[PDB]
């Protein structure tokens, strides 16, 4: 079976009910990523920033949102291919896990995980975090952040993420921009080890063109039609 | 691979 390695992006994630940043105008929920998504901007006004991630991190509990039958078709893919798949995302939901992937790399973290400022140890959490909220990992107990990736920060996992890279013979990105790096790169990066690349996404993404197969429409008809067709190509 | 980037 051949090695297959699944980006995702938000695009997969906005069926769900789940809005990211638009470069049409650069902000996510209305507001400017460089208020709410660099370390600058946590400096600035922890308060609002902590208030912001505090009300993603609701909202993503809400009954109403669910993985939808694109993140439902990515499980069965790596039911079909055991240790030959690897996910890597770039969201901070926990749909892909509610779906049933396992071993996921959020390379941009999870909005449900937080992370001591001093140790860097992470800690599960789904409620508000407030000013009194201090890691319990550290003898001087010290302020918990959300456990996202900003820009101006390195991503996670990145190491794994290349070794997959250059291990794929099919590479996969679904829902992504083009605009957001590292992760709008690894398409050449899959192109130079060999892989076929695809892009499954609701409309073009900025480096759509390097991509040697393309499939558009809503993630949740796409994404399963594909998967289908990469199955059954497997006998 | 470099920072999370916009553009
Ligand atoms: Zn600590």
């Amino acid at each position: 079976k051949p090695r297959v390695l699944v980006l995702t992006g938000a695009g997969i994630s906005a069926e769900s009910g789940i809005r990211t940043f638009r470069a049409a105008d650069g902000l996510w929920e209305e507001h400017r990523v460089e208020d709410v998504a660099t370390p600058e901007g946590f400096d600035r006004d922890p308060e609002l920033v902590q208030a912001f991630y505090n009300a993603r991190r609701r909202q993503l509990q809400q009954p109403e949102i669910q993985p939808n039958a694109a993140h439902l078709a990515l499980a069965k893919l790596q039911d079909a291919l055991g240790d030959r798949f690897l996910l890597v995302t770039q969201n901070i939901d926990n749909l892909h896990e509610r779906a049933g992937n396992t071993n996921v790399i959020h390379m941009h973290g999870e909005l449900l995980k937080v992370r001591c400022s001093q140790s860097g140890q992470v800690l599960d959490w789904t409620g508000d975090v407030t000013p009194e909220d201090k890691c319990h990992c550290c003898q001087f107990p010290a302020p918990l952040r959300p456990h996202v990736v900003w820009f101006g920060e390195m991503p996670l996992g990145m190491d794994e993420i290349y070794m997959a890279l250059s291990m794929a013979d099919i590479f996969i990105a679904i829902g992504t921009s083009g605009h957001v790096y590292p992760a709008a790169g690894f398409v050449h990066e899959a192109k130079l080890h060999g892989a076929h690349t695809v892009e499954l996404n609701l409309e073009p993404s900025q480096v759509g063109n390097e991509f040697a197969e393309k499939y558009y429409g809503p993630a949740s008809q796409v994404v399963p039609e594909f998967v289908e067709k990469l199955l059954k190509g497997l006998k | 691979g470099g920072a999370k980037r916009h553009r």
